[PDB]
């Protein structure tokens, strides 16, 4: 199944404060009006990194998993949340074909009315998480607006992934493209509006 | 500020000094150019007291005592056009002197006519003044006399409408707009190519300075220096040419400054569209603003008319003006204005008998 | 001005000699509250050890390796270091390190060194050539020797074959030390592998156990976990100094500001990219930055030929940032201000020009425009003049310009 | 080695070649004034207000300098004014006269 | 028409832009200069039969 993106997707790309300015910037971006996967877990390609979001008021999906086998031979990273907050490992996992929750390791790590939208991108050595909590009006469909997706955490693992899968209702896939984008930032350095330079003749 | 990099830039030699001074000879001539636009009059010439300018109303142009010193009309101006070693030298005369040579060159305009250009100014009432403008365009000075009240009613709205334009949209400012807009984007891409690498490891000068050793790192460098000082001589070269540009606009400002303000110009739409009656200066940022007033006709007849008229065999040719039939009568009327007169040996000259003209017409001549 | 004008006579003018740059006061560096300290109390300072036929292995990682933690310690027996100074293993950073550590008597420390020979060295631990790291040891006699004799730690007494670098092998095989055939049973030269130093009170300097550490240090594609601890300096606002915050190298004044950066944001950036704002690592205030005070400096001055005194200008510098007069166009310095107005001599800005004037000096004075003149109008006055004289003006216009040719060979390739 | 000299040098030649050509359309620019103030003013008589020096243009002289023209411009400047009271026009018979 | 040229082409910023930019500032101000000349002219006029 697929669903229309609308504004969804842009992140803060670097830790600079720019103000009532528009900034022009080339970054792993989801495209504006992209045909994204929908889902209600298989496993997925990276591609050059995810965008993933879901209707979460419900406590259905619990984490993900990332790497290449995602099973014994090499590290993999989990993310999982224990209910109080996120837990981060990245053992050789060699952990079951078909996971479930109820509705050696190199590095360690601890931290419907609503939409969780994350980022997940890696770049030369750093894995990198970007997100945002909203309340929604609408089950189906994502919903149709703007708000930028502020970063979480930038982890110093240097693993390398092509696959990941979601751990757990409505919920979304869709993957980053180097786009180049323009960034309206307000008086509080907030992003409040984007285009997406290469969608149409007026966005160029 | 990197000491490293200072002792590499040494190795290119007179290339940086010959960039200042490229840049010194534009900053200079940009005084050069306004002083000759506006300092053309010699002495500060000042309005009187009175306002007794024929029916004629300048208060929108004159100073305003309450603001700068600047007109009402110069104040609109003023509204509506709106640190990597790199600096802004402020200009030779401030708005405040710029708007003192405005005033001088109004003042002397409006009380003295052409004559303060020529020499010591003269004092003439603005009504015969305007008398002299009207035989300026082959226009008979009574003509404005018995029209004085409507003349100055005329020139009075348009003025009026010139607050008008420049109250409702600021888009008639255009050509001073666009040269504060191509300065400030030349001068915002200098400062962005501090920013690109040309081929380094890295554009921040210290980063390269941490990663590499001694030879390396000015191998890397050397490309910084080589894009930066590419970016230097495009900016400079962009400069010198606009510069050029500029000072073919302040040249034409200085020569509408002395040939319409300072006088009346015979140069067809030279001085606005319509025959040149005179103009006023108005400062504005980074330019200047002629009001050109001038003579626009506006209601014609069609009328019979003859090269000649044949009286006692002798043809007859008018001095001054062209002949006219309203139909089934004969007159001489200036050629810019219906003011028909019946002819005679005072509006008219003989050539010779009839036969050589081409088209001349058999009419009496009156001799009083 | 001589100097800049590259000539020893100097005519009258304002000429840009110089640029003025106000210098750092002093350098600058912040980074975030040192956390994370290595947990080399787990090798250095815990109970437990190992025997050196089976050492164990810390690995290091996600963490700030103080090692003046360990040199510093004079507690220590004996401290060395191959490829790395102790005084500069704080500035250094590593993909992991691995603390290696057991049990063995003081004649025997004398073996872990890169490249050596000996019971420990082949057949327990060996370390490579090229080996950089640190190997650190102090006596244990307290903890690791007893009454009759701590039979509990073992060393290699017999292998096959030396161990390679970094090698590990725990395996109690046992081993034929001659012609006889071992078929899985101890007899006359086919020998248990281990034996105990046994360690008594008793011991001598030499015979006494020492717990040792061997630190081994590697870079790779993934980015270094393991850093030196970061330095930071005081922090000093509204003076001009010279500053870094992580790894933002600068110089500039700083000031507190009324920015309100977002949690994550470390930097601010002007339009032209410049940055102009960052949040301090320490306390989380948002100080501005602005560039420390410069501008062009010219040298006002009559013709030398007739004066060597002059005046400077600091184009755009106020005199509190440096007769003594702050123009619109910068600090003057050298020039008296004067009340009067005079045609312009030498042009400075902002309606301000020099001369040297009257016993004389360079004075600075607003510019005049012309003499005041009240024209007398009236609407029935007018003024005709009765006589005129003829005047002749002189006016020059350049016309043509020197005709140059280049040989553009002969100028680049004589 | 050679490629930096050539590089600088040929860069270096480019820096003086632009500013010559800039130098030259502004010395094209007076050549062409000067042309005009030799048939304006000295093949003519001008009444364009101080194109042909301040005051009312009599006639004015070439004389040649290096590198240029110079223009000896004779004007009638007024001299000696005295004020008058003025009128428009004089009222005769009834009627009105204009000069 | 290289992918691989044109990425090290961007690496020195505004140079290419400023170029098209400055190309497009002249090529606009030839239709300028044209009207300029011949549409001073405020109506077609005609000449008689
Ligand atoms: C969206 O994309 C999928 C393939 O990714 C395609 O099957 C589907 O028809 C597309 N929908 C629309 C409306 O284009
Ligand atoms: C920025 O934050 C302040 C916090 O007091 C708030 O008053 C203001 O409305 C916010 N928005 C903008 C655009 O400044
Ligand atoms: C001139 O016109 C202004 C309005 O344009 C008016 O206020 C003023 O009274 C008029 N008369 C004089 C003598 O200024
Ligand atoms: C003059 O006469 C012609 C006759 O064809 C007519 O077209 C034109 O409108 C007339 N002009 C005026 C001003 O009456
Ligand atoms: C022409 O002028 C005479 C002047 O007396 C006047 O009587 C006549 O009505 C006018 N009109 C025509 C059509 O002749
Ligand atoms: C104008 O042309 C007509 C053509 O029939 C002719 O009769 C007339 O004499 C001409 N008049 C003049 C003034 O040329
Ligand atoms: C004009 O007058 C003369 C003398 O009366 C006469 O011969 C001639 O035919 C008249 N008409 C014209 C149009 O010349
Ligand atoms: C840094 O450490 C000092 C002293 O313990 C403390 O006052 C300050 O709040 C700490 N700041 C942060 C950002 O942890
Ligand atoms: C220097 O001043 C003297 C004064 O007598 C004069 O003769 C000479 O020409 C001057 N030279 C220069 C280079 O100004
Ligand atoms: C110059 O600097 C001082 C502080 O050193 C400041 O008070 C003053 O306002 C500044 N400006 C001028 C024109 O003095
Ligand atoms: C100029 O005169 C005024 C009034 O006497 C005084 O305030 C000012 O300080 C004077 N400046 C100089 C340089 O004499
Ligand atoms: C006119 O001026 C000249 C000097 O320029 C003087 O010699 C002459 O006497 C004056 N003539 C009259 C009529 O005033
Ligand atoms: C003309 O009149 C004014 C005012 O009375 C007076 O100042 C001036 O001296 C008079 N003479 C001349 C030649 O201007």
């Amino acid at each position: 199944a697929y669903t229309n993106s609308f504004t969804r997707g842009v992140y803060y790309p670097d830790k600079v404060f720019r103000s009532s300015v528009l900034h022009s910037t080339q970054d792993l971006f989801l495209p504006f009006f992209s045909n994204v996967t929908w889902f209600h877990n298989p496993v997925l390609p990276f591609n050059d990194g995810v965008y993933f979001a879901s209707t979460e008021k419900s406590n259905i999906i619990r984490g993900w998993i990332f790497g290449t086998t995602l099973d014994s031979k090499t590290q993999s990273l989990l993310i999982v949340n224990n209910a109080t907050n996120v837990v981060i490992k990245v053992c050789e996992f060699q952990f079951c074909n078909d996971p479930f929750l109820g509705v050696n390791c190199t590095f360690e790590y601890v931290s419907f009315k609503n939409l969780r939208e994350f980022v997940f991108k890696n770049i030369d050595g750093y894995f990198k998480i970007y997100s945002k909590h909203t309340p929604i009006n609408l089950v189906r469909g994502l919903p149709q607006g703007f708000s930028a997706l502020e970063p979480l955490v930038d982890l110093p693992i240097g693993i390398n992934i092509t696959r990941f899968q979601t751990l757990l209702a409505a919920y979304y896939v869709g993957y980053l493209q180097p786009r180049t984008f323009l960034l309206k930032y307000n008086e509080n350095g907030t992003i409040t509006d984007a285009v997406d330079c290469a969608l149409d003749p007026l966005s160029e | 500020d990197s000491t490293e990099c200072s002792n590499l830039l040494l190795q290119y030699g007179s290339f940086c000094t010959q960039l200042n001074r490229a840049l010194t000879g534009i900053a200079v001539e940009q005084d050069k150019n306004t002083q000759e636009v506006f300092a053309q009059v010699k002495q500060i010439y000042k309005t009187p007291p009175i306002k007794d300018f024929g029916g004629f109303n300048f208060s929108q142009i004159l100073p305003d005592p309450s603001k700068s010193k600047r007109s009402f009309i110069e104040d609109l101006l003023f509204n509506k056009v709106t640190f990597n070693g790199l600096t802004v030298l402020p200009p030779l005369l401030t708005d405040e002197m710029i708007a003192q040579y405005t005033s001088a060159l109004l003042a002397g305009t409006i009380t003295s006519g052409w004559t303060f250009g020529a020499g010591a100014a003269l004092q003439i009432p603005f009504a015969m003044q305007m008398a002299y403008r009207f035989n300026g365009i082959g226009v008979t000075q009574n003509v404005l006399y018995e029209n004085q009240k409507l003349i100055a009613n005329q020139f009075n709205s348009a003025i009026g409408k010139i607050q008008d334009s420049l109250s409702s949209t600021a888009s008639a400012l255009g050509k001073l707009q666009d040269v504060v807009n191509q300065n400030a984007q030349a001068l915002n891409t200098l400062v962005k190519q501090l920013s690109s690498n040309f081929g380094a490891i890295s554009s921040v000068l210290n980063d390269i300075l941490s990663r590499l050793d001694k030879v390396e790192a000015e191998v890397q460098i050397d490309r910084l220096i080589t894009g930066r000082l590419q970016s230097l001589q495009t900016y400079v070269t962009q400069q010198l040419i606009r510069a050029a540009e500029i000072r073919a606009s302040a040249n034409l400002a200085a020569t509408k400054m002395s040939e319409c303000v300072l006088g009346q110009s015979k140069r067809v739409d030279f001085c606005g569209k319509g025959y040149h009656l005179m103009s006023f200066p108005q400062s504005a940022p980074h330019g200047v603003v002629f009001l050109h007033v001038t003579y626009v006709p506006a209601q014609e007849k069609n009328f019979t008319t003859a090269p000649a008229i044949c009286h006692d065999g002798k043809a007859h040719f008018p001095r001054e003006g062209v002949f006219v039939s309203n139909g089934t009568h004969w007159f001489v009327t200036q050629r810019n204005f219906y003011e028909p007169q019946i002819i005679t040996t005072d509006n008219t000259f003989v050539s010779g008998n009839c036969d050589v003209v081409i088209g001349i017409v058999n009419n009496t001549v009156y001799d009083p | 001005t001589k100097c800049t004008l590259k000539s020893f006579t100097v005519e009258k003018g304002i000429y840009q000699t110089s640029n003025f740059r106000v210098q750092p006061t002093e350098s600058i560096v912040r980074f975030p509250n040192i956390t994370n300290l290595c947990p080399f109390g787990e090798v250095f300072n815990a109970t437990r050890f190992a025997s050196v036929y089976a050492w164990n292995r810390k690995r290091i990682s996600n963490c700030v390796a103080d090692y003046s933690v360990l040199y510093n310690s004079a507690s220590f027996s004996t401290f060395k270091c191959y490829g790395v100074s102790p005084t500069k293993l704080n500035d250094l950073c590593f993909t992991n390190v691995y603390a290696d550590s057991f049990v063995i008597r003081g004649d025997e420390v004398r073996q872990i060194a890169p490249g050596q020979t000996g019971n420990i060295a082949d057949y327990n631990y060996k370390l490579p050539d090229d080996f950089t790291g640190c190997v650190i040891a102090w006596n244990s006699n307290n903890l690791d020797s007893k009454v009759g004799g701590n039979y509990n730690y073992l060393y290699r007494l017999f292998r096959k074959s030396n161990l390679k670098p970094f090698e590990r092998d725990i395996s109690t095989e046992i081993y034929q030390a001659g012609s006889t055939p071992c078929n899985g049973v101890k007899g006359f030269n086919c020998y248990f592998p281990l034996q105990s130093y046994g360690f008594q009170p008793t011991y001598g300097v030499g015979y006494q156990p020492y717990r040792v550490v061997v630190l081994s240090f590697e870079l790779l594609h993934a980015p270094a976990t393991v850093c030196g601890p970061k330095k930071s300096t005081n922090l000093v606002k509204n003076k001009c100094v010279n500053f870094n915050f992580n790894g933002l190298t600068g110089t500039g004044v700083l000031t507190e500001s009324n920015k309100k950066f977002l949690p994550f944001q470390q930097f601010g950036r002007d339009i032209a990219d410049t940055t102009d704002a960052v949040r301090d690592p320490q306390t989380l205030e948002i100080l501005d930055i602005t560039p420390c005070s410069f501008g062009g400096v010219s040298v006002i001055t009559p013709g030398t030929n007739t004066s060597n005194q002059v005046a400077v200008l600091y184009q755009g510098v106020n005199c509190t940032e440096v007769n003594v007069f702050q123009t619109r166009a910068g600090c003057l310095i050298g020039a008296e201000h004067v009340n009067n107005s005079y045609e312009c001599d030498i042009p400075i800005g902002a309606g301000i020009c020099a001369s040297y004037q009257t016993s004389q000096s360079i004075i600075a004075y607003t510019m005049s425009l012309g003499v005041e003149n009240s024209v007398a109008y009236s609407n029935n006055s007018i003024a005709i003049p009765t006589n005129f004289t003829i005047s002749v003006t002189t006016e020059i216009l350049p016309v043509s310009m020197t005709k140059t040719s280049v040989d553009c060979t002969m100028y680049i390739c004589g």
